[PDB]
């Protein structure tokens, strides 16, 4: 069933007054709130 | 194909122990096989 769900709305005009460009305010929401897959690394003789 | 009274035997690391943790298990093995002149000869390592 449809649940509430968190909208939030990112203005571009008054960012680019700031000096922020959206692809790092998405990456930073992105990353924080959702986790990102950076790369692999060796675990143990794993590819993890 | 490969011969008639001969063997083709793998040495496995199934726990994670390493690449120097698994050539010190194969020279453990290959001097143990030397010992058996009567039952093993040929016995040596494929790669390098």
């Amino acid at each position: 069933e449809d649940t509430p769900q968190f909208k939030i709305d990112i203005d571009q005009e008054k960012a680019q007054a700031l000096g922020v460009s959206i692809n790092d305010i998405n990456t930073t929401l992105g990353a924080a709130w959702g986790g990102s897959y950076v790369n692999d690394f060796i675990d143990r003789g794993r590819v993890k | 194909l490969g011969t008639a009274t001969g063997f083709d035997f793998e040495l496995i690391d199934q726990a994670g122990l390493g690449h120097e943790k698994l050539t010190q298990a194969r020279n453990q093995l290959l001097a143990e096989a030397a010992k058996h002149p009567d039952m093993l000869t040929s016995v040596r390592p494929n790669g390098l």
